[PDB]
């Protein structure tokens, strides 16, 4: 069996932890806790083969983030349409990968989380698709981790980058 | 300041240290992402390879990483340099039988559905072929899914698929011969529409199959046996709530399991052994470990939390 290093970025409360227990636990978790560093793993069949996925979900309010890229094979770019601040902190987050990897073929997706918070939405989808075809035509994904919309296909979509 | 307090899977979460190596379990037990109900099912162990030891609500588990050398020492003859220990999330020995088969909460559940099911695939679990084919395939069922004729029926049961639901013990000579059961029940479980495929209600079933298992949940220790040219047995000390239960070390194989009350002990003035009197039995036995202060005081107490 394969084994995959996935890795969660974004700045803080977009729902990293939220997409991440929901994908492998099939919890939603609601109280908000501050994530230090937590790690998980998971067997999931991706193209008719058993993959052994390790996540790392990350702390989106300070940076040991150099050694979280030097040693991920794919990262899901995480923001919340409901915070404008998070969706412009991501060009950061996207840059200091590609100069960590020191090369632009790097699995990445780029996620808007909360897209059951429509009413409260501040980030459109369009301005979303944008950007993700400004990052080389990057993956692109609008997810909410209490729906389960679009969670199991964010580590789906990486793992397939890394096939590739 | 922080630590990594990790699961029987690999996964850890990462606890703010407030005290710093003066910080508590229960201070880390708070740390982590558990309500009350949660929590009470749980506390931190420290394990390295081949000693783990469940550590109380007021124990500082960070100086007891830093004593690690001399604890093997006293416990133990293992060799310290290839035993560096990790703190873990871990079952509570005490918890009772009767309080977990009332958890209905998710978190809990898989949390001991996943110590339960590394407790199996290492060989801890001692049970019939019957009661291990249906906890691979409830496995298979929690692990790849659905059954599907096109993907299982032939050419899936590999060994390589058999290592993630049968023990290491009965890979090679056994398990080889139950992959037709195997798949039978797991196609069974995939086509009952009255089996609920919920994550948490599948592996509830699961552990439902092992709460009969006498070694369930036990704490192991390490230890000798001589037998009657008098030979060395190494063996595996298990305690729970049930009772005690000696596991040949080499095989896993189940030498003996004892209930309370079926069963006497007496802790050896030289405190290095154990002697074990069978009531109904005219059966005795002396188990050598530097742990056996920690059995018998363990005994006592599980024994003592029985009505
Ligand atoms: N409505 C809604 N709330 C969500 C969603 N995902 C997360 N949340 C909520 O957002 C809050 C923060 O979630 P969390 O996963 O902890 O975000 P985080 O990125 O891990 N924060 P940090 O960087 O500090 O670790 C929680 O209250 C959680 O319930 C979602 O898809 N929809
Ligand atoms: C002394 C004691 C008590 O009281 C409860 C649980 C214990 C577990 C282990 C282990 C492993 C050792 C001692 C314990
Ligand atoms: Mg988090």
């Amino acid at each position: 069996m394969r084994e995959y290093k996935l890795v969660v970025l974004g700045s803080g409360g977009v729902g990293k932890s939220a997409l991440t227990v929901q994908f492998v636990q099939g919890i939603f978790v609601e109280k908000y806790d501050p994530t230090i560093e937590d790690s998980y793993r998971k067997q999931v069949e991706v193209d008719a083969q058993q993959c052994m996925l390790e996540i790392l979900d990350t702390a989106g309010t300070e940076q040991m983030r150099d050694l979280y890229m030097k040693n991920g094979q794919g990262f899901a770019l995480v923001y919340s349409i409901t915070a404008q601040s998070t969706f412009n902190d991501l060009q950061d987050l996207r840059e200091q990968i590609l100069r960590v990897k020191d090369t632009d073929d790097v699995p990445m997706i780029l996620v808007g989380n909360k897209c059951d918070l429509e009413d409260e939405r501040v980030v459109g989808k369009e301005q979303g698709q944008n950007l993700a075809r400004q990052w080389n035509n990057c993956a692109f994904l609008e997810s909410s981790a209490k729906s389960k919309i679009n969670v199991n296909e964010i580590f789906y979509d990486l793992v397939r980058q890394i096939n590739r | 300041e922080k630590v990594r307090i990790y699961r029987m899977d690999g996964s850890y979460r990462s606890v703010e240290l407030k005290h710093g190596n003066n910080t508590t379990v229960q201070q880390i037990m708070e740390g982590m992402r558990l309500s009350q109900e949660t929590q009470q099912y749980f506390t931190i162990w420290i394990c390295s390879e081949n000693l783990s030891l469940q550590l109380k609500p007021y124990h500082k588990p960070l100086q007891h990483v830093r004593d690690w050398p001399e604890i093997l020492a006293e416990l133990t003859n293992l060799d310290p340099q290839r035993e560096t220990p990790q703190l873990f999330l871990r079952r509570d020995v005490r918890l009772p039988l009767e309080v977990e088969k009332q958890i209905e909460d998710p978190l809990a559940i898989l949390i001991l559905f996943d110590e339960a099911r590394y407790n199996l695939l290492k060989g801890f679990y001692t049970a019939p072929d019957a009661k291990l084919i249906t906890l691979a395939s409830l496995l298979l069922q929690i692990v790849y899914g659905n059954y599907e004729s096109k993907k299982h029926k032939q050419g899936f049961l590999n060994e390589e698929n058999l290592k993630s639901i049968v023990p290491v013990t009965k890979l090679k000579s056994k398990a080889p011969h139950w992959t037709n059961r195997i798949l039978h029940e797991y196609k069974n479980l995939s086509t009952s529409e009255g089996v609920s495929k919920e994550m948490h209600h599948l592996q509830r079933m699961f552990l439902q199959n092992c709460w009969e298992i006498p070694t369930y949940g036990a704490a192991f220790f390490t230890g000798q046996i001589f037998t009657k040219n008098h030979k060395v047995i190494p063996v595996y000390v298990g305690v729970n709530i049930k009772g005690l239960h000696l596991l040949n070390m080499e095989t896993k194989a189940l030498l003996i399991s004892l209930k309370y009350g079926c069963f006497m002990w007496q802790l050896g003035d030289t405190d290095t052994c154990f002697q074990i009197h069978s009531m109904e039995n005219k059966m005795s036995f002396i188990v050598h470990t530097k742990q056996a202060g920690l059995v018998v005081k363990l005994l006592m107490k599980l024994n003592g939390q029985l009505m």
